[PDB]
This record gives C-alpha cells, structure tokens and sequence, in this order.
C-alpha cells in the first residue's frame, strides 16, 4: 500500500538527479515607549535548504 | 466539538543583528584578510595602508586588541556551516560604536554596565583573558541552541 | 559647518544641538525631578527600570523634561521616562561657584551636581548660571564613561 | 608619427581638511586677539562664557590641554608665506571628534592605534612633549612640500 497510503507527484523530470526546497522565517520585538526616544528595536529574517536523491 | 486557538512567540534576537537604532557607527572601507570572519564575532587590525586608506582585519588571536564586530548584511555575506560569514578579499562590515548581538560562551546572566571579557576566538566569556571597553547593554537571550548577548561599543 | 545653540535655558534640557541620544524605553521607581541624576536599578523585557541616584551608585543619565509625558512638573512612579545617555545638558546643583573648565565632575546624593575633582566620569562644559536661589551648571554627558563596578 | 596620452594622480589631501563622513562635531568660537592660528594644528581654550559656553581659543602653548584642531572653512585668509591662517579676530571653526589631516613634523610613519603627540605651536611630532587622548587612523601622505598625518579626534 505503498503507493496509495502516501502522495504521488509527477512535478520531476527524468533526467534530474538532485532536488531543492526552501523555508523561511523571522524574527523581531516591540517595546513600550515614551515621544523622545532613539532605541526603536529591529526585526531580520532567515532561509534555510534541503537536498534529495 | 469545540473550537481551539493557539497563541506562538518571535525570537527576539540573531548573531551580528543590530540592537537598536541609537547611535551606531559603521566602518565598510575595510578588507578580510588571512581567512574567514563569523558574523557576531570580534575582530583585529594588522595594518592600516598610508595611502590606499583600506584597513587590513581578520578575527581576534592571543594577545591582540579588538576593534569592532562584524554585523548581519544579506547581500555582502556568504553562506557556509549553515552560518554567514565573510570570505577572504572582500569588503566587510565593521561596527565601531553602538548595540549589537553577539555570540557568548557563558552560562550565566551578566551584570548591567559591567565590563566586558572575550575568549581567545573572539566570543564573549564572563571570565576571559581578553579585556575590553565595552559594556553590556542589558540583553541577554537564547535562539534555538544559540547564545546571544547584547553588548555596547565605542569607538576605539 | 557649525553647530547651533538651543535657545530656552531651563534646568532638565538640552543646551546644545550637537551629537545626542535618548533612552526613551524607561519607566521610573520613586519620584524623580527633572535635571536630576539616575541609575538602572534592573532590566525587564527590554525596559530599563530607572530610579534617583543613590549613595554607592554608578549613575547612567539625566531625566529629560517634556511636556507631554510628565503634565505633572516631575516623573512620577510607573511613569514612560525619557533620559538622555549622550550630550550637553543642564543639571541642578548645589556647587558655589564654577569649576575649571573641563573638569571631572562628582554627583552627591539625589543626583546633584557637588564635586569638580573627580577621577574620570562627565565633565563640565563651561556653562553656569543661577535659578531660584540655586544654580544651573551644563555638563556633557558620554556613554560608557561611568562603568558599574563588578 | 605615433599618437600619445598622459595621466596624472591628484594630491590626496590638504592641510586641515576633514577627512571622511564618519562622525564628527564642529563647533564655533572666537579667535583671542594675541597670536593667530594656523589651520589644520591644535588650539587651547582660556576661558569660557558662564551663560551660554562660547569659548575663546588661540594657540597652542606649552603644559597645556589641547581643546581640538581648526579645520578649513569660509571664514581664513593668507599669511605673508601664503600660508592659510585664521585671523586674529574672526570666528573659528573647531572639531572635536572625527578624522582629520593634520599638520606633522615628524619623518616616519606612525602606528595604528598609538598615542599622538604634540607640539609647543600645535604640530604633531613623535617625541612631543605634550600628552592626547586622541589616536593615529594611519594615513601618512605629503601635500606638496608639507607632511600630513590622519588623526582620530575623542571628545573630551
């Protein structure tokens, strides 16, 4: 049951070996503040790959 | 047959990511040299050029004195040990003055305006051999098995 | 390529426009009075917690007066405070007569101006005039210049 | 007959010129009436107004705390050896903190990150019998005739 307990995508050419995929992410904060202020905190971001056979 | 929510958390910091934006400055006419730097690291000047005007830095030895810390830049960094670093002869991003995370070896929270020690790679030790000028800024936090301490600069 | 002056001369703000920086994310334990000396008493979710110097203390900064946050005349506790880190600012103090220019100045208790002999730490920055029967000096303030004993 | 081009390199810099955008702080003042000041060397501060802090600067002179170096501006002239000089009375401008090209004495380069050392008229030398916090930011260049070193200005 293989084959029919789990997915079957066609989405690969033939002649392909190897296959690649992306994850994002992020990070950041906020803070409570008066009308003069310069410290405003920042916020990024991530990425990150795998591989296959 | 009830409906449920569910409530999730940012992180709150990432090595070299810039605290705030009070005051910073920013040294870019800079060049690596003698290997690879880590984003969130200390970093030595060999030489300064008379004329060309670029410095000369590469990561902190024994018995050297820091200069700044290397900061986050999605274009200007490369891709290694799943971690942006910056390859040999290229530009890089020196920070001179202000806030800035920073990897740490500690084990325990520091003390507010206390000075701050390194280890001989460049990472933060609540008891190195390297002493600096630089302060703590009063953060101090944890990503996903990664130690971050926010700490303080001037100029040199 | 010249720096302007701040003309209102009152006792809390800032003298001059040159290089500065304001803690904006504060809020206060206790009372505190405008151009008076605070030290940092403990951090919580990126909030300093601020209060007024005390005997013993390392002090970080000025209170700052604006007239939004504080309709009161002063800071009051569980109050959003501003406190300047960085520049050229006007304090009380209980000093005579004015100290040599450039000088290292020394904080006696309430964050008052009482001393021009200091080891290292802000310095005087040449301005002194008189307010209700006390008077107003100008001091400069720097970043890391006080560092908090281990 | 065989076509030919030329090139040349320009001077680097000159004497009292600000050397980079990387924080500085300039202020004004009044130049004393006693001796005149020559731009791109130190000044001292006699004394200072009570009410405002305007100061009144002229030469530098021996046992004496340097304030800061005149930079070029507006508001100079010419000397009688066509030396650029503030004028006796005028107003000068004076940086406190930044990058400088200022006038040297010496033959050698200096060392990043050293100590400088000054004059009795305000000129950096390497044995100079007057004590600064400032530092060397390592440029070493000649304008014609005249030495030039780059000197990193701290705030007092």
């Amino acid at each position: 049951s293989a084959l029919r307990v789990f997915p079957v995508t066609t989405e690969l050419s033939p002649t392909d070996k190897t296959f690649e995929y992306m994850t994002f992410d992020k990070v950041g904060t906020a803070q409570i503040i008066a009308d003069y202020t310069d410290d405003l905190p920042l916020v990024d971001a991530l990425g990150t790959s795998e591989f296959g056979k | 047959q009830i409906n449920a929510s569910y409530q999730r958390d940012m992180a709150i910091a990432l090595p070299g990511m810039v605290a705030d934006t009070s005051k910073y400055n920013i040294d870019g006419a800079c060049v690596v040299n003698e290997g690879d730097v880590l984003v969130g690291a200390a970093v030595q000047v060999v030489q300064a050029q008379a004329v060309d005007g670029h410095k000369l830095v590469k990561a902190l030895t024994t018995g050297t004195t820091p200069y700044g810390v290397a900061i986050r830049s999605h274009w200007q960094t490369v891709n290694a040990q799943n971690q942006m670093i910056y390859e040999d002869g290229g530009a890089i991003n020196v920070m001179t003055s202000g806030r800035v995370w920073m990897l740490s070896k500690s084990t325990e929270a520091p003390t507010f305006g206390s000075a701050v020690k390194l280890d001989v790679d460049g990472q933060e030790k609540s008891d190195g051999t390297i002493e600096t000028t630089w302060t703590y800024a009063g953060g101090w936090t944890k990503y996903k098995d990664i130690q971050l301490v926010e700490v303080q600069l001037h100029q040199l | 390529y010249e720096n302007l002056f701040l003309r209102p001369a009152c006792p809390g703000n800032i003298s001059d426009t040159s290089t500065y920086n304001i803690d904006g994310a504060c809020v206060a334990q206790g009372d505190i009075g405008f151009g008076s000396a605070v030290q940092v008493v403990g951090i919580v979710d990126g909030v300093k917690v601020v209060a007024a110097l005390p005997d013993g203390g390392t002090p970080y900064g000025i209170a700052f007066r604006s007239q939004y946050e504080h309709l009161s005349g002063k800071i009051l506790d569980g109050e959003v405070c501003n406190v300047v880190s960085h520049g050229r600012v006007w304090t009380l103090t209980s000093l005579g007569e004015a100290p040599s220019l450039f000088s290292k100045l020394q904080f006696g208790s309430g964050g008052v101006v009482t001393g021009g002999s200091g080891s290292a730490g802000w310095t005087f920055a040449g301005g002194f005039v008189k307010h209700e029967d006390g008077y107003i000096i100008e001091v400069q303030v720097k970043q890391n210049a006080f560092i908090a004993p281990p």
